[PDB]
């Protein structure tokens, strides 16, 4: 039919989970620096 | 001597049940030692009741062991050999070599048995990673050995079945799963080198007395060079699963044909190169190599990130062939009531985390955060443990059928869809508390109920873990339960173990073409996997050899 | 509609790469960054150094727990710590904050991790070998040693201490 909204929303979760990991534990790592 | 014409005109289904009956029996042994080590992670210490019930158990450490080697090796190996080999085979409608196939299901049934005899034992609690100087009793080490070298059997019939088959259809490219299964069992060959000569060199001369040292640098980096890739062995079953059968079972289409065969192929080419990332705490390794193998490993997340949008994107399709809304109609259209998808489709859900989770863990500097603690179980649950796991569990829904006719009544259905929810459930209750626990420095691989007082600052994600052991210790006893009621009854439509295997159809494209082809310069991407081992290890492995250390066994348990 | 679907996903596939591979890239520049810093210490010794663990407690750096700790620079302290079966040597590590600690450590009989609560020192420890990792606390304490590397039936109760110096 058209754009896939669905599977767009889906790789969002997806990339915002991997970004809440990954500046989460960056963070830490300087914090225990 | 055989009873169902089927099987005669079939026998590869003969040998696929074998396959998977062993390794589902394997997957319930171990994991009833689950729910207790969760329980453990509570800071509660239910070994007492274990030890009652188990009398042979002497430690929480033993239990530790049988979980790792029964869940995590021989489920998932077995789990394995059963798929890549029967779904090439159907889908090629070709039948494999069968006195090496049942010589391969003997291997692993005669070397699981001579390893479970030490285990079972106590002779060998070492965890399912043995590594030196921590000394085994020789026949957990050959079981082993034979156990896995029953993968190269398995190796070598595929690629028959795919010689036999180019033979036949010149100039035509590989069919899809046969595909998968190719470069899949190629990566495993390449992979278990690692493995391989640590027990060639060091590990059986080792346990039946001819030397008296191992260097544990040497061993631990020749495991990891397998170790990693193992994993990927573990999961691409269950990925030609959901990229072949799930589609179909949700109702729609693979809506990429090369998609997945790149996916597969990149796994052919960086799975094996990257074992430094589970050494980022080791010594005598260089950090430069390590940061290489840190962004090799960065590399390999590529086509698991591919993977989920091709297959969000076919789930999507089949949702709104369904009858699918808005932005998240689709979603509700999906067959909700059909486990076959399901299991699946929750096990992708906590894979997001899981992911994340590993590709922190591969960002060198930050493992230091982690390496070793409970975190690291978190990640894994809710990679193997839970992913592999209900894809397994959800397939017997169409696969049992399909090699033993017997039916799945709608009380089976439903009981199913309880144990899939719950599992499921149970497993992102747990990695809460794993994960939480593990930045809160807990370790791993401790029995840490009987030091109650050491972990004061993990009180509430004691909690989520004590809730987990429960959860996951019911469905454990309703998948139990289920598991055998299909098991044994004798319900027996021979007309459905002749259906053939739900695969899904595949949308193409016109670029399609061109790139197929390309990939399908197997003999070429081989070598080149090859090379990048070779340039990854090499270096490393030329200087470690120069400079052996080899210490003494030690038993401490 | 299916082949009209085909080219949208494959389209949208590509963004999706070319964007994942942009994000990945970004890890390693911040990667790259921590490399550089202050923080890269606590990276274990890329070179080899050998050692005997069967006389590691007999003759050498090791056979001493009072000379364990050792000023080797104007504000550098070279400590040579023991993780053995359930148990570190010199139980406690005293040393003083502000100051850049050298950790060289070995073991006598199996492999244990060298865990300090709080930091980025985070080691295996192997038999025959020196795990050499460098660090300078900040904040005063008993900064607590856990052995993160299964060891046998006593792991879980293999803990030490370290005693930053106010
Ligand atoms: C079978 C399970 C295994 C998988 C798979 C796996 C994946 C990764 N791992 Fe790992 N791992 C590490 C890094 C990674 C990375 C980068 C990935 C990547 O392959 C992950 C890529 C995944 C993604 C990029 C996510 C994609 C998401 C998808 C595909 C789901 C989408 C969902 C959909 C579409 C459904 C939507 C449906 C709707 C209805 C909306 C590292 C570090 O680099 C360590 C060492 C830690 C330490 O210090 O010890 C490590 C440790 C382990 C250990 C411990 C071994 C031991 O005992 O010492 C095990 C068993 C393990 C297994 C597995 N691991 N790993
Ligand atoms: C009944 C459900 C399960 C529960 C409640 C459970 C729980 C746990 C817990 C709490 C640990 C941490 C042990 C420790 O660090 O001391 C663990 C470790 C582990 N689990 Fe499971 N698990 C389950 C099923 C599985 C499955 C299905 C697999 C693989 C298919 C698996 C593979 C492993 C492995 C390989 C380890 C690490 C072993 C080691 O470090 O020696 N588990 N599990
Ligand atoms: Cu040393 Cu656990
Ligand atoms: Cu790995
Ligand atoms: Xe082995
Ligand atoms: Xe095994
Ligand atoms: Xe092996
Ligand atoms: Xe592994």
């Amino acid at each position: 039919e058209e754009k896939p909204k669905g599977a767009l929303a889906v790789i969002l979760v997806l990339t915002l989970t991997i970004l809440v990991f990954w500046l989460g534990v960056y963070a830490v790592f300087f914090a225990r620096g | 001597s055989e009873i169902s014409r089927v099987y005669e005109a079939y026998p590869e289904k003969k040998a696929t049940l074998y396959f998977l009956v062993l390794g589902f029996l394997a997957l319930i042994v171990g994991s009833l030692f689950g729910p207790f080590q969760a329980l453990n992670y509570g800071n509660v210490d239910a070994y007492p009741l274990l030890k009652r019930l188990l009398p042979f158990v002497q430690s929480y450490y033993q239990g530790l062991t049988l979980h790792g080697v029964l869940n995590a090796i021989v489920f998932t190996q077995l789990f394995a050999q059963a798929i890549m080999v029967y779904l090439p085979a159907r889908e090629l409608n070709m039948r494999p070599n069968m006195g090496l196939m049942w010589l391969s299901w003997w291997m692993a049934f005669i070397g699981l048995v001579v390893a479970a005899l030490p285990l079972l034992a106590n002779e060998a609690t070492v965890l399912y990673t043995f590594y030196p100087p921590l000394k085994g009793h020789w026949a957990f080490y050959l079981g082993a050995s034979v156990f896995v070298l029953s993968t190269w059997v398995s190796i070598y019939i595929v690629l028959d079945l795919w010689r036999r088959w180019k033979a036949a259809n010149p100039g035509k490219v590989t069919p899809l799963v046969t595909y998968m299964a190719v470069v899949f069992w190629l990566m495993w060959f390449l992979a278990s080198l690692g493995l391989v000569l640590e027990a060639v060199l060091f590990l059986l001369p080792w346990s039946f007395g001819l030397v008296e040292g191992v260097d544990p640098l040497v061993a631990r980096t020749l495991f990891w060079w397998t170790g990693h890739p193992i994993v990927y062995f573990w999961l691409l079953p269950a990925y030609a699963i959901i990229y072949t059968i799930l589609p179909k079972q949700a109702g729609g289409k693979l809506v990429s044909d090369p998609m997945a065969r790149l996916a597969f192929l990149l796994f052919l080419l960086l799975s094996t190169p990257v074992g430094f990332h589970h050494q980022f705490a080791d010594p005598g390794i260089d950090p430069t190599w390590k940061m290489i193998h840190s962004v090799l490993t960065l590399f390999v997340a590529v086509p698991s990130l591919m993977t989920a949008f091709t297959v969000a994107a076919s789930l999507e399709f089949a949702g709104r062939l369904r009858g699918g809304r808005g932005l998240f109609g689709w979603i509700r259209a999906l067959p909700w009531d059909n486990p076959a998808f399901v299991a699946p489709v929750l096990g992708l859900l906590g894979f997001i985390p899981g992911g994340a989770g590993g590709i922190v863990n591969a960002s060198f500097t930050l493992d230091y955060v982690v390496h070793n603690t409970a975190w690291v179980p978190g990640h894994f649950h809710l990679q193997v443990a839970s992913l592999v796991t209900l894809t397994a569990m959800g397939s017997l829904y169409w696969l049992l059928p399909n090699l033993t006719g017997k039916p799945i009544s709608d009380a089976q259905r439903r009981l199913g869809l309880a144990v899939v929810w719950l599992w499921f459930l149970g497993m992102m209750i747990m990695a809460v508390g794993l994960h939480w626990a593990g930045l809160l420095n807990v370790p791993r691989r401790a029995y840490i109920a009987q030091v109650p007082d050491a972990y004061p600052h993990a009180a509430v994600p004691m909690v989520f873990n004590v809730l987990a052991g429960i959860v996951l210790l019911v469905a454990l006893l309703l998948f139990i339960y289920g598991l055998f009621s299909v098991l044994l009854s004798r319900e027996r439509k021979p007309e459905l173990a002749e259906a053939p295997l739900p695969f899904a159809e595949v949308i193409s494209g016109p670029e399609d073409r061109r790139l197929v082809l390309a990939m399908d310069r197997i003999g070429f991407w081989f070598a080149v996997a090859a090379i990048l081992v070779v340039l990854a290890y090499g270096p490393t492995l030329v200087q470690l050899f120069g400079h052996l250390n080899p210490v003494p066994g030690w038993r401490l348990w | 509609d299916e082949h009209k679907a085909h080219k949208a996903i494959l389209a949208y596939e590509k963004g999706w790469l070319a964007f994942s591979l942009a994000m990945l890239f970004v890890f390693i520049a911040l990667i790259a960054y921590t490399l550089a810093t202050h923080t890269a210490g606590v990276i274990p010794a890329g070179k080899l150094e050998r050692v005997d663990p069967t006389t590691v407690r007999q003759e050498g750096p090791w056979a001493d727990p009072a000379q364990a700790v050792v000023q080797t620079g104007p504000n550098q302290y070279t400590v040579y710590v023991l993780a053995f079966a359930f148990g570190y040597q010199p139980n406690p590590i005293e040393v003083p904050q502000g100051a850049e600690i050298v950790f060289k450590i070995t073991s006598p009989d199996v492999i244990h991790g060298f865990h300090v609560e709080g930091t980025n020192i985070n080691v295996e420890v192997l038999p025959g070998e020196v795990s050499t990792v460098r660090y300078t606390f900040k904040r005063p304490g008993e900064y607590r040693i856990i052995c993160n590397q299964y060891c046998g039936l006593g792991h879980q109760n293999m803990f030490g201490t370290i005693v930053v110096k106010e």
